């Protein structure tokens, strides 16, 4: 098939900025290029067809240009309801192929996380596993580092992380990290801690507990 | 008006087969080309297949050529996708889509049906409290760990909908066991733990599981 490569994959901008998204095809597609907007839990919306024609009812701040193998979507003055994911799609050839998408997120000021640590519940320990949970609440930008330490020993390979989308009210993120151990490995150690590194923190914040409310 | 309804999604062991269907009303289905499109969890849209009104052609994405079959029954106003030799990487929400013209328009997309391909088996979640710990003032975090379920999704509410401010429910992660885990948290005034009840409501329709778990500080 014809492979479509969008760039960038993610973008942070502020209201009023000028935004430009590029799409490259692996061979010529003439002008048979479309751009779509998708908000989460919404159907994709057609913005631009045949490379530069605006779809009926789409703000004239959206425009597109290009032919051949290189194409551009441009938003002249970025508005609030334009933070979304944007896909290009070629229809020169079957199979039709979408680009991988470009997420346009909102820019805002640094905001350091509030950090919280949760020991494993007794109920889960009866079942033979221990999950330790570290919460980073309401921070910006998305980049954060979480390091688990057990009796001061760095851990690796035994945790997983998940991050929210940008909050609708304040444009921050939250992140949850889970350390999983067997009950046996959990009771072999005393001090459990997550160390958080982030831009809004002058130095790393550590939260910890001692097994057995100590 | 115009609506498209997928059905037939569920769970599938690798190498096996599943058949999807989509029913159409509010437009002249017998004269429209019809497409399938899928979207894996928080990944991009991927075009799957298309068939014209008369079936005279059938085109397929490269990744599904030889394993998938698209077909239609204009009589019933319905579209089918037959999927065989399914692989983990076919896990996605599958949509039917069409158009009053040539290109996709948001009016003509279905709601989607999830398909999960995995050696894991349907399993309901275990719900564990994430208990909060100064309690005279400040902010307390509390939540629920919804662990070892399959397939997606679960829903989590708090106090039966009456607590929405400050709630973050995180996207599930796939553990190496093939089972999903997620967390749901809320920040509250720490002094509220003395007067207020916090219960998370968890639902896993695929396993008919419904749990209400009260989340309290642990006895010092």
């Amino acid at each position: 098939d014809i492979q479509m490569t969008q760039s960038p994959s993610t973008l942070s901008a502020s209201v009023g900025d000028r935004v430009t998204i590029t799409c490259r095809a692996s061979q010529s597609i003439s002008n048979w290029l479309a751009w779509f907007q998708q908000k989460p839990g919404k159907a994709p919306k057609l913005l631009i067809y045949e490379a530069s024609s605006l779809e009926s009812g789409v703000p004239s701040r959206f425009s597109g240009s290009g032919s051949g193998t290189e194409f551009t979507l441009t938003i002249s003055s970025l508005q609030p309801d334009d933070f979304a994911t944007y896909y290009c799609q070629q229809y020169n050839s079957y199979p039709w192929t979408f680009g991988q998408g470009t997420k346009v997120e909102i820019k805002r000021t640094v905001a350091a996380p509030s950090v919280f640590i949760f020991p494993p519940s007794d109920e889960q320990l009866k079942s033979g596993t221990a999950s330790v949970v570290c919460l980073l609440n309401n921070f910006y930008p998305r980049e954060a580092k979480v390091q688990w330490k057990v009796d001061n020993a760095l851990q690796s390979g035994n945790s997983q992380e998940s991050v929210t989308e940008q909050d609708s009210k304040d444009s921050t993120y939250s992140l949850s990290s889970t350390l999983t151990l067997s009950k046996a490995d959990y009771e072999k150690h005393k001090v459990y801690a997550c160390e958080v590194t982030h831009q809004g923190l002058s130095s790393p914040v550590t939260k910890s507990f001692n097994r057995g409310e100590c | 008006q115009v609506q498209l309804v997928e059905s037939g999604g569920g769970v599938v062991q690798p190498g096996r087969s599943l058949r999807l269907s989509c029913a159409a009303s509010g437009f002249t289905f017998s004269s429209y080309a019809m497409h399938w499109v899928r979207q894996a969890p928080g990944k991009g849209l991927e075009w799957v297949a298309v068939i014209p009104f008369d079936g005279r052609n059938k085109y397929y994405a490269d990744s599904v050529t030889g394993r998938f079959t698209i077909s239609r029954d204009n009589s019933k106003n319905t579209l089918y996708l037959q999927m065989n030799s399914l692989r983990a990487e076919d896990t996605a929400v599958y949509y039917c889509a069409s158009s009053s013209g040539y290109l996709f328009h948001s009016d003509y997309w279905g709601q989607g049906t999830l398909v999960t391909v995995s050696s894991a088996s349907t399993k309901g979640p275990s719900v564990f409290p994430l208990a909060p710990s100064s309690t005279s003032g400040g902010t307390a975090a509390l939540g629920c760990l919804v662990k070892d379920y399959f397939p997606e999704p679960v829903t989590v509410s708090w106090n039966s909908g009456a607590l929405t401010s400050g709630v973050h429910t995180f996207p599930a992660v796939l553990q190496s066991s093939g089972l999903y885990s997620l967390s749901s948290v809320v920040t509250v005034p720490s002094s509220s733990l003395g007067t207020q009840t916090y219960i998370c409501n968890v639902n896993h329709k695929p396993s008919n599981t419904k749990v209400d778990k009260r989340v309290e500080p642990k006895s010092c």
